[PDB]
């Protein structure tokens, strides 16, 4: 039944009389479900040690990953530049997917297209497909870049996209000249950042292989700026407006800010912004290139330094406090520019808020997962909060990053009840927040189901979780959020301290039992 | 808009196109007649899409995995192959079930072999039966294992029939290959086919021999109702109201056993014909059960549905069903009085997957909005049959609609309301027109049934008339 | 008793069985406590119909106000002026709690003295308080300004505060030249905002009633910006930022933001900047005056046109998307500049986000209090967001303001269900949110004791406090948000909406009840 | 720093006076020497503060409503006269209680008469009668008013003891009218002895021809604990465990009716000797009730207190004494084996307000901490008497210390940690030099007692050694 005044939604409709009735017969009658006694055993049995042992020592299977697949990265990627389609070769039904986990995460359109290979490619390949997709695209949606990754049926059968773009144009179905820069995208190797580091170097590739004569390094008086795979709107944001602080010329090589947040005012933009290829073409003119994201740019790195012969600087991503000095000081160094007065109190502000706040944060232990350097950021800040980040899950890290990370938290006291885990999943973290129980989860929406488990043994062991990452699909509009630089610390430090305070306050909540502690002032 | 402007808009639309393409989608773009039953004179459907044009399908996995095998509450479905996905169709569809998840129940988990380039060159096979046995230990109470292969498993020459048919011996365990790879059809809907044909093959038959299940002439089964935001339980309860006994829902809080007792039943109900048909011929030819099309989308659907099920029992459920009837007359008939005076004469456009596209029509109309044009992704003529008596004479049709096509028919016809999927939503929102997720019911639902219909007037009313689309043109431009 | 790796604070250290038994113990032996079952009976009874009844009959009973006394105003108002020191003339024990109240909330030091006038001044009076108390003042804190307001000791007994200052000078104690703006806030006129109002007024009074001859409107291509009590950071900012943007010429007469916002970087700054007396001086030669909340800026605007001859515009405070548009095409019509590109994108980019949330927000209840300009823009963007502000208390709001709410929620189907309350406390709010429940408050931190009051009804009528107002003492760096502007607007939004989906994943939080409707994607 | 060094850093502070200013402070700042025991050679205190110095005091209202009334639990207490002082002081202290806020008990709620002009001019007598029919009709369970008189109450002449004594007859109830008007005194200590008369004179007699109390010998009373986060709560139990009965605590978690019990102890035990050695004394003149000054801040302070009230026993309780010091032994041991090599070494400047500046010494001692200075708001001389032998040679002394002077001692003597409120929390914090709240804990404790002393140890070490203090100096300057 419904009421039209009160008009109630699946929750709680289901809650009334009726449709419980009609749940408890459906299920006695027709779902020879396991008696509740034996579905608590086996709960309790979840959150044991004992199953945690059994747990670690899984080989084949993965359960709940905490990393998707090369292609997402490589369309992200392309997305930065301006003009420019994103166009992943293969099957479509990826495509599909790479554009609606996109969509839910930015609340905005994500424009991509496949080629729509199908059975009958296995036979000679999608050089077809490539010919007439490429002048479909360029036809429809009018890009000025079509820029080319694959999905796994066109990595197996072998296609050389090389060679399919230059037939492409050696045919006429494409201008000679209309820029097609392409990389493979193999899912079953590595993760999501690695499909945007072989996405980058081949955009890279495309537009300063072969003109690289006539360039000088330092010419153009600019630094170059290489973001990797970021799903925060601030990150691109942040970094701009500091470099535009300090007066140093920069280009940021991969820049979705415009195309991932432009205005309802009437008309759709299927384009906004991004990199221009007069920048790419320009950019071994740059005194350097600074990767924001090492852990995940290492291609990227070995062709800038290789070929544009930019000295990389061993930076780590500028989250937290030293962490952020030392970008600016190392930017400051190549570009001859001083930090200015304005930064300089912006730090300092971000300095009086870890000394207002330090308090609720000591000691707080976290579980936390992501991409390495977004995790390694994060890590490092926590430590700089006194903080203990206890279980740190990177599923698609390496064993090199591990040892980086390790060596992180032998520096500081905060980090002696830390374990990092790599290539390891949320149910391995889930039997974590059981065993060794943190205050608080940092992770993305994910994470929920975890809460939820923990919750389900009871109120004292409910882990609440703290949604910082990617994907973000619960929340409406925390994509816009900073997570670099001082003001991402100062983001990230308020968003730590009130989930603190938020917990406590509902601890304290009740009414002559636990309210003596519900205080005003905290 | 006239037969003769609509016809202008398709050509003017396809004027952009290489000739190859142009000649295509000239074929998948049509006028509605509705004196027209035989589609395939106006429309051709389930062709592969034309490359680089940014068409709104998914693929085979899509449709089993995440559409018919997915749902199934109480076995452990296997995204097998590489990582991505499993990942990305994780809980992205409301197939909303009761369960306690990682122990009884599976269905928002992503299981997966998360195959690495050592698997795709030496084989995953050795690497499934592990798999098997780790979810042996770790998933104790799951009844049953799907296997949903990915892109790269018949690419690579796996044999997963094989593992299941060993592990499955060893075990004693129903584990279900389905091959389901991506390459395979043009769309979803071929993974519907293969999906149905794996039930068959491996789950359906499990009872053949077994005499204990008490059967009753009032027995149905409701075949192709997903369970989006709880529309089959808003179906169900007045199916069982009518006096019928629902033994199974499939696949929407779906359990195995349920399925396996299907054949016991009288009658198969199929609201999804597209998803379900295969497997309901099936039922009818091996097990003499009859089945029929039905639609509880609004009011005037669901008393028409209602009236014809029960015209399939005796006299004491035809009585039942007027009882229902006149039980929710007055809920409907309040539903219609508060929101048809805020929705009258709205014109929708509708794009979705295989049903949908013609079976809310009736619910629109319930509310005094006229559907102006509508498409499937998917679809195949027999769909098209079944759309062109729904929709009004001239109205627009669109098969395989690309992303450019439904952007300008959409600033040509300009709709009061479009009715769509989450790649289309946020282009529209940004055009100024209200827009409805017609997939996920916009996090709302369920939209089946009476009390489903009270909800979705409730939502096409908070977004067509909500205060945010008067506010998109600066006050000084 | 404290086992020494786990230390337990009040919460949970009371808890223990040893604790319990003795509180039980004291209790039961010397408390003479009514019967919990009493406890419980008069509990309920407060819930009731019958209890708001009695509630809102009180005439001389406030329980909980949500307001402060006049000089509060004051002192923001002085503290927004370049090495200015707020002085309150009369009792100290004011001034004391003056400084902690704004401690507390921007966590930031608050320099205010006193003249600490004793029994004995009611003799007398307090000119020798005045005399070597700006003397010391002066001296010791090195002002270049002492603004001078008054406790209600000082108001009773009626001293003169300019011919205290007047005499002061006579005598020596301080420079004939040296600015000492003064104004009278007696505690019970109005409330904090009328402090603000007045201590403004007289400021403008001191640098330019008596230099009018030479002035001339429009002369420097400036409009003045007033802002009023504002205790957001975030807003100071966001007002120059557009400004700026714009191309617009502006003085922001008050402003504490550098004040309230100093680094910390080694040293305490008792003084950052703020509005220069040269501003003050020159404000008359303004194109115009913009009053940012003129609900308590009415004696500054009877100044502004009186003295100023500025033709004041009636604008509404810029909160929500039609405000800030009104706002913007006055200050474009004023000062001749057109609307940047920049600040139509952020527009649109806040329209984008209305459409992105709407259906979460569509028809949710809320009650909601503050200061009456605040309130008021609240209401306002509420219904533009299809939100029903259904209780809307202003404890020191007036009849005139309430029939200009009564307008606006007329002018909307969204107003329907609402009612505007002036002269009313949070013990009348309280009753309204269990007679007729919202889905949430919108509130300062006095809010959390009403949520734990309907929390102990039972968890179906808990009322959930969102906290954007003033004071906010139990969350840490509040003060740094925004609530003016598309700025603003876009951090109450994603407040507002997250609010509504945090509480939704907290009721569908449970295993095989309610977590049918625990969705990954919202 | 030497005596020498002291003396000189005072001087130069002083310069900045002018002649009058500078005079007066010379008198309120010393160099200690712990064999002086007549304070009155040394400092001056409980004067009025020098206008424009920015003195750190509050007024009698504080001392009254905020100190001794306000924990009160089960009473009402009305600030009576305009609206700000009772919003500033609402819930500010963190006075803990059990109850049931709003129907038995009322700490952190504001009552309030909320004064507008017309009860300034025509007075707020008829105004509070009004008041407390209300009171009476809306919070039925309360078991007393309290009328806390704000400065315009005295200054226009209004009788609340009139109005105290008409309805407190009219309605059978405890109605104490308190004239603590902020103009009184020169800080919160004229509010202490007021509201000290006030319990006396309204509240502590009521009891005295009642024979029904069951006394025994072992009956105490702790007189001056406002259980600032549970501090009393973590003494009482202390007591309780060494076989005494704690009849009344005044006034942390405090009931009117112990109150009214509390002239049937045998023994009062005073933690706060400025606020309440006034209502000690008289319990002495009038019951023959002996009293006596204990500290519960740290181990070595806490065994010493509970040996001394012990004493005051029989071998029975000497007995538990020892059970008691016995159990916390390892307790505390492990406290200091943690805490202290973190904290050894390190040099502490305090300002509190009447007892705590001279009560805590011990406890930072107990960590191997040094009070390198120290001072209060509104000491008398007989607290520095009992200061002067618990500092150090040549430390600093400073009474109503200005915030220039405050500030001055600081930057020249650099501690390592400064406890004292909120309006000097975040100066310190700039300047790079950590602090803990010593009035509000800084929303931790308890500090009383053995499970105090863990906590007090964690706090000062999580800030004395956070790593956000090594970071305040920008690399690159
Ligand atoms: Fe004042 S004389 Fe003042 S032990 Fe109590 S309020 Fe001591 S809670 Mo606040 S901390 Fe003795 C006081 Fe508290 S040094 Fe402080 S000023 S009554
Ligand atoms: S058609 Fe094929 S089955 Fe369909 S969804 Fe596509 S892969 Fe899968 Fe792709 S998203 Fe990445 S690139 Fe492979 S792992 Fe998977
Ligand atoms: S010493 Fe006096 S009693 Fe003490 S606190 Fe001051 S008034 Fe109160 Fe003041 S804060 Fe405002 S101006 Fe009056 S109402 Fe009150
Ligand atoms: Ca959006
Ligand atoms: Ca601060």
């Amino acid at each position: 039944s419904q009421q039209v005044d009160k008009i109630k939604a699946s929750y709680p409709l289901f809650l009334d009389q009726d449709y419980k009735d009609m749940l408890a017969k459906k299920r006695d009658g027709f779902e020879e479900k396991y008696p509740q006694d034996k579905i608590d055993e086996v709960f309790q049995w979840t959150t044991t040690k004992e199953y945690q042992e059994l747990n670690f020592q899984r080989e084949a299977l993965t359960v709940n990953p905490a990393k998707a697949c090369q292609p997402l990265g490589a369309v992200l990627c392309a997305l930065g530049f301006e003009k420019t389609m994103p166009y992943v070769h293969g099957s479509q039904g990826c495509v599909a997917y790479f554009r609606s986990y996109f969509n839910r995460h930015f609340r905005e359109p994500v424009s991509c297209v496949s080629d729509s290979m199908t059975e009958d490619a296995a036979v000679f390949g999608g050089q077809q497909n490539m010919k007439d997709g490429l002048q479909n695209c360029k036809a429809t949606y009018k890009p000025d870049m079509i820029a080319v990754s694959t999905t796994c049926m066109a990595e197996v059968i072998g296609d050389d996209l090389n060679a399919f773009i230059n037939n492409s144009k050696k045919e006429g179905f494409i201008p000679d000249e209309f820029p097609v820069p392409f990389a493979h995208t193999p899912s079953f190797v590595g993760s999501h950042v690695t499909g945007w580091d072989n996405m980058f170097e081949g955009i890279a590739r495309y537009f300063t292989l072969k003109s690289m004569d006539d360039k000088v390094v330092g010419s153009n008086k600019k630094i170059n700026i290489v973001p990797g795979f970021e799903t925060y709107l601030g990150n691109f944001r942040v970094i701009k407006r500091m470099l535009s602080e300090m007066g140093v010329g920069y280009s940021l090589l991969s820049d979705p800010e415009e195309v991932l947040d432009t205005p309802a005012d009437g008309q759709f933009r299927m384009y906004a912004g991004g990199t221009t290829q007069e920048e790419m073409k320009d950019a071994p003119n740059a005194l350097n290139t600074v990767l924001l994201q090492p852990w995940h740019l290492e291609k990227t790195k070995k062709f800038v330094e290789g070929t544009w012969k930019h000295e990389v600087p061993k930076l780590n991503i500028p989250m937290g406090l030293d962490w952020t000095d030392e970008f600016l000081m190392k930017v400051s160094e190549i570009s001859g520019q001083p930090i200015p007065a304005s930064l300089t109190k912006e730090r300092g502000r971000l300095v009086d808020m870890m000394t207002d706040s330090h308090t609720w944060l000591h000691g707080k232990r976290f579980a936390l997962w992501g991409d390495p350097d977004f995790v390694m950021g994060l890590v490092k800040f926590l430590l700089e909060l006194g903080c203990e980040p206890v279980h740190i899950l990177c599923h698609n890290g390496n064993k090199r990053w591990k040892k980086a990370v390790d060596a992180i938290l032998a520096a500081s006291p905060y980090g002696k009840n830390a374990t990092v885990y790599i290539g390891k999943d949320l149910w391995h973290l889930r039997s974590l927040v059981f065993t060794d129980k943190p205050d608080f989860m940092i992770g993305n929406s994910y994470g929920k189901f975890i809460q939820r488990d923990t919750l389900h043994k009871g109120k004292e062991f409910e882990v609440p979780l703290i949604r910082i990452g990617f994907p973000i699909f619960d929340r409406h509009h925390l994509h816009r959020s900073t997570t670099l630089g001082y003001e991402g610390a100062m983001q990230i430090l308020t968003t730590l301290v009130n989930s603190i305070l938020e917990r406590l306050d509902e601890e304290t909540r009740g009414m002559q039992a636990t309210d003596y502690n519900h205080d005003l002032v905290r | 808009m006239s037969r003769e402007e609509v016809e202008s808009l398709i050509q003017e639309v396809l004027e952009v196109y290489p000739e190859k393409a142009r000649k295509d989608r000239n074929k998948h773009l049509a006028v509605n007649d509705p004196a027209v039953t035989q589609s395939k004179k106006c429309i051709i459907s389930n062709k592969k899409s034309q490359p680089g044009l940014m068409t709104i399908r998914g693929c085979a996995y899509a449709g089993s995995k995440g559409v018919v095998w997915g749902p199934i509450k109480d076995m452990i479905h296997i995204s097998h192959g590489p990582v991505g996905c499993g990942q990305y169709s994780r809980a992205g569809r409301r197939n909303y079930y009761i369960g306690t998840t990682g122990v009884n129940a599976f269905v928002t988990m992503n299981f997966t072999s998360d195959f690495q380039e050592k698997d795709i060159v030496f084989g995953g096979d050795k690497k499934l039966a592990k798999l098997i046995d780790e979810v042996e230990t770790l998933f104790p109470l799951n009844k049953g294992i799907s296997v949903q292969s990915e892109c790269p498993i018949g690419l690579i020459g796996d044999d997963i029939e094989s593992v299941s048919k060993v592990k499955g011996a060893e075990l004693s365990k129903t584990i279900v290959p389905v091959r389901c790879e991506g390459f395979r059809g043009v769309s979803q809907s071929l993974g519907h086919h293969i999906a149905n044909d794996a039930v068959r093959d491996w789950v359906l038959g499990k009872r053949d021999e077994d005499t204990t299940f008490a059967s009753t002439p009032y027995d149905v089964a409701i075949i192709g109702d997903y369970n989006i935001g709880g529309d089959a339980w808003s179906s169900r309860i007045l199916l069982e109201e009518m006096g019928l006994r629902c033994v199974a829902q499939w696949s929407g809080d779906g359990s195995i056993s349920e399925i396996e007792l299907t054949p016991k039943v009288k009658l198969n109900l199929v609201h999804c014909y597209r998803s379900m048909n295969y497997i309901s011929r099936h039922m009818e030819e091996k097990y003499g059960i009859p089945w029929m099309e039905y639609n509880f989308f609004g009011p005037t659907k669901t008393i028409e549905s209602l009236r014809a099920i029960a015209a399939k029992f005796d006299e004491s459920i035809q009585k039942k069903c007027e009882e229902v009837i006149a039980k929710y007359k007055p809920e409907w008939e309040a539903v219609v009085a508060k929101y048809r005076p805020r929705l009258e004469g709205k014109r929708v456009m509708l794009y979705i997957g295989g049903l949908r596209p013609r079976h809310v029509i009736g619910a629109y109309e319930d509310l005094g909005m006229e559907v102006v044009g509508t498409g499937y992704e998917f679809a195949h003529n027999d769909d098209y049959d079944r759309t062109m008596k729904e929709m009004g004479d001239s109205t627009l049709l669109y098969d395989d609609v690309t992303g450019y096509e439904f952007e300008e028919f959409v600033k040509r016809i300009k709709p009061d309301l479009i009715g769509s999927g989450i790649k289309e939503k946020f282009i529209f929102q940004k055009m100024g027109i209200p827009f409805r997720e017609m997939h996920s019911w916009d996090y709302s639902g369920p939209y089946h049934g009476f009390d489903g219909f009270a909800i979705f007037a409730r939502d096409m009313d908070m977004t067509l008339n909500n205060p945010c689309w008067k506010k998109l043109q600066a006050p000084w431009e």
